[PDB]
RNA sequence: UCCGAUAUAGCGUAACGGCUAUCACAUCACGCUUUCACCGUGGAGACCGGGGUUCGACUCCCCGUAUCGGAGCCA
RNA sequence: UUCCUCGUGGCCCAAUGGUCACGGCGUCUGGCUCGAACCAGAAGAUUCCAGGUUCAAGUCCUGGCGGGGAAGCCA
RNA sequence: AAUCCUGGAUGGAACGAC
RNA sequence: GGUGAAAUUCUUGGAUUUAUUGAAGACUAACUACUGCGAAAGCAUUUGCCAAGGACGUUUUCAUUAAUCAAGAACGAAAGUUAGGGGAUCGAAGAUGAUCAGAUACCGUCGUAGUCUUAACCAUAAACUAUGCCGACUAGGGAUCGGGUGGUGUUUUUUUAAUGACCCACUCGGCACCUUACGAGAAAUCAAAGUCUUUGGGUUCUGGGGGGAGUAUGGUCGCAAGGCUGAAACUUAAAGGAAUUG
């Protein structure tokens, strides 16, 4: 029987969306169905931040980061531990936490 | 990996680095600063003439650290090697760049995203291909969430900032353009020029890239070095 | 073949599928201020010493 | 058997048939 | 005072690059691979094979008079992951421990305008 | 007949006149894995044969055998 | 008919004149787990037959049995 | 009275029903 | 290098890597969304040209010309076919390295056809909202796209103006959405799947237990692959749907 009302994804209004490959398994799923995460991360870690600060000249520099925009498939995104399910009424829970 | 390698060879020491010499690198006078660094290259030899593999050397490097300023950061300068004289090396503008970092913080979604890139050329007969974005901004009283645009006031706004480029170009020879680079006077043109469409935060402009060179004329390029 | 001695501050939890390991955060002695994580075998206290045989690693954090 | 193949199957068995029926026709 | 040069981490799966140059790029000092430094072909990419890599590279460049570098951080890129392996960032932290000097960290990893296709097939690498 | 090269552990391969000699495979164990595999540590294992030079020959000189590749050929 | 070749554990296949003979599968016992798979282990040989050479023949030689291949043309 | 800051995961083999 | 681990492979003939150029062809990221257009498939760089189209506004015009549809006709993903062009990635087949009891399967490395384009065919699909089209009515709430109206509203200009972009209020049409059930339904669920035993607004197509079978045959279309149309004998008492607990 029908599981959700969009069916999977945010289609209403197109029929095609003009598909992306995941990260991890290269498969190719629609943009809409899959599952848009950013991760946005300082380039480095926290922890040698302070070696850094201290061997570098141009003292307060930045600290700059990294961004993209990742792609996963529902599979590799279960396995990746994400979304990971939801109970029968709890699924149309549309927010983050 | 050590001691995996069958064979070294398909049919079967000296140091390099006395075999080499330092060599100063100068910018032109659009600089508040000049000595950018060092280069290595091996001895001049009968059969090379070191200069020759010098000549067509680029470097990149931080207008920040050739104006002082940290507001210059991002800002990538590509210099062409374009002549030698004993060890400290000229050079000239080839380019200019944005870092991704900026750029994809800049980038963000809930706004739209503009581009604009013209093929001009200047008055000493350079061409340049010069490339614009800018970004739509949500309004101070705005409530609704996305601030985009209409697909027409992107056109007049592309429209509007090709022909300001072609116009701040041509009488602009490459320093003059320069000197209009580096003060981002152009992002205030063009803000001035737009704010009547839309608002338009983020101008600054992209990565700049020559395509074709005029003749060498070695007076024009001592005439920033002292 | 030196050494570097390090100082027990706080404990993190247990590792390995066995459960037979323990990551914790030390300090080091001399050159203090320096806070590395690293993997422990057996029964360990905060305020402990350990002994790296190499002080510049540190395991994946499981947090 | 998935239906996709069982339709595969037939298709290649009417080409066999076709063939042996031309053979005389 | 100081004298720079260019370190170029690519920090893919499978290995870590570390070879340093000078600013024009052109002129190369001492390249090594995480599995220079040991023997599995699995441990190549590993943050401790990356680590003695930059300890290598700073005794190289120390004994021919560099002091200071900057960094342009790498991975794969292209139609592949388009993020760093886990082999650069403990690299970086030792050639910062070292002793050498850093200036203006950026990464450069070579991402395309849709490029033309990334391998594997509609269905994926099924494992 | 000539030039050059090759013969090394059960297989294959590397070597400087200041060493009965290294390596991965093979095997004997020790390990580690639920097990299978994978993986790791210690061992036992060999300088084609023969003379010569040398404070010292795997290694250098001579000869011989076998193999390769190219030149050659008046009984 | 002639020539050439082969004959090896229940099957396939190998061997330097130098241990009543290498392997692989099969079989049997035990174990894990009910059976396969897997891990450990064992048994199984008059090397087709009859002669000879040799200190020593699975092999070296002759003869015999069987299998296989080639030739069996000119009119 | 001094005082700049952060979160992050890979993975082998495992037939059947008397 | 690639892997879970390895190997095939490339590697003192300099690989991998770094830098500078150059060529080719495909693609049009990030912006990119419970957003747009289109009859549907489907459509994303810029500029220019061509013609079209929906919505809105309208105290403009015609005057019932309209709705749905057998037959009939156009468009019709991908794969595929024919003939040229180009052929960089990816990659059915295929060749190989491993894993495995076996693995011509998953993994890895190569790799033709094809993937792109022009001319012509094919004419299907989970072509899915699995919900025919037209029309009316029936509960609330907000957000949004396009247009429109108003507001001494805010901001920007030349303090000022007109615009433009925001805010408030309202409205027409859209993609949709949250809550509720008065109702409906086998239930899941539904603002249409409601207004249907209190059974009838109009109209077209389709189904009558499961299998055999979308098979056979005959037609017709098609270069072919194949499509559309489409049985019976025989066989069986269950197949099946939604939900409950285990």
């Amino acid at each position: 029987p029908k599981k959700r009302a969009s069916n999977g994804r945010n289609k209403k209004g197109r029929g095609h969306v003009k598909p992306v490959r995941c990260v991890n398994c290269s498969k190719s799923i629609p943009k809409d169905k899959a599952i848009k995460r950013m991760a946005i991360r300082n380039i480095v870690e926290a922890a040698a931040v302070r070696d850094l600060s201290e061997a570098s000249v141009y003292p307060e520099y930045a600290l700059p980061k990294t961004y993209n925009k990742l792609h996963y498939c529902v599979s590799c995104a279960i396995h990746a531990r994400i979304v990971r399910v939801r109970s029968r009424e709890d699924r149309k829970n549309r927010a983050p936490p | 990996a050590v001691g995996k390698n069958k064979r070294l060879s398909k049919g079967k020491v000296v140091d390099p680095f006395t075999r080499k010499e330092w060599f100063d690198i100068k910018a032109p006078s659009t600089f508040e600063n000049r000595n950018v660094g060092k280069t290595l290259v091996n001895k001049s030899t009968g059969l090379k003439s070191a200069s020759d593999a010098l000549k067509g050397r680029v470097v990149e490097v931080c207008l920040a650290d050739l104006q002082g300023s940290e507001d210059h950061s991002f800002r990538k300068i590509k210099l062409r090697v374009d002549e030698v004289q004993g060890k400290n090396l000229l050079t000239n503008f080839h380019g200019m760049d944005f870092t991704t970092d900026k750029l994809r913080s800049m980038v963000r979604k809930w706004q739209t995203l503009i581009e604009a890139n013209v093929t001009v050329k200047t008055s000493d007969d350079y061409v340049l291909r010069i490339f614009a974005i800018a970004f739509t901004r949500k309004q101070a009283n705005q409530v609704k969430r996305h601030s985009y645009a209409q697909s027409s006031h992107i056109r007049a706004i592309r429209k509007v900032i090709s022909e300001i480029l072609t116009k701040e170009v041509q009488g602009s020879t490459l320093a003059q353009l320069t000197s209009k680079l580096i003060p981002e006077v152009i992002n205030k043109e063009i803000e001035n020029a737009t704010k009547d469409i839309f608002p338009l935060q983020n101008i600054h402009v992209r990565k700049v890239k020559l395509l074709k060179q005029p003749k060498f004329d070695v007076g024009a390029l001592m005439a920033l070095h002292g | 073949t030196p050494v570097t001695l390090a100082k027990v501050i706080k404990v993190l939890g247990r590792t390995g599928s066995r459960g037979g390991v323990t990551q914790v955060r030390v300090e080091f002695l001399e050159d203090t201020s320096r806070t590395i994580v690293r993997n422990v075998k057996g029964p360990v206290r905060e305020n402990d010493i350990l002994v790296l045989m190499e002080s510049e690693r540190e395991a994946r954090r499981l947090r | 058997m998935r239906a996709k193949w069982r339709k595969k199957r037939t298709r290649r068995l009417k080409r066999k048939r076709r063939k042996v029926r031309a053979r005389s026709k | 005072s100081q004298v720079f040069g260019v370190a170029r981490i690519y920090a893919s799966f499978n290995d870590t690059f570390v070879h340093v140059t000078d600013l024009s790029g052109k002129e190369t000092i001492a390249r090594v691979t995480g599995g220079m430094k040991v023997k599995a072909d699995r441990d190549e990419s590993s943050p401790y094979a990356a680590m003695l890599a930059a300890q290598d590279v700073a005794a190289k460049c120390k004994e021919v008079g560099i002091t200071a570098v900057h960094v342009k951080i790498r991975a794969t890129g292209g139609t592949r992951t388009k993020t760093p392996g886990p082999g650069g960032q403990a690299a970086l932290r030792a050639l910062a421990r070292s002793g050498l000097r850093i200036g203006r960290i950026e990464d450069v990893t070579p991402v395309p305008s849709d490029s033309t296709r990334k391998k594997g097939g509609r269905r994926g690498r099924r494992l």
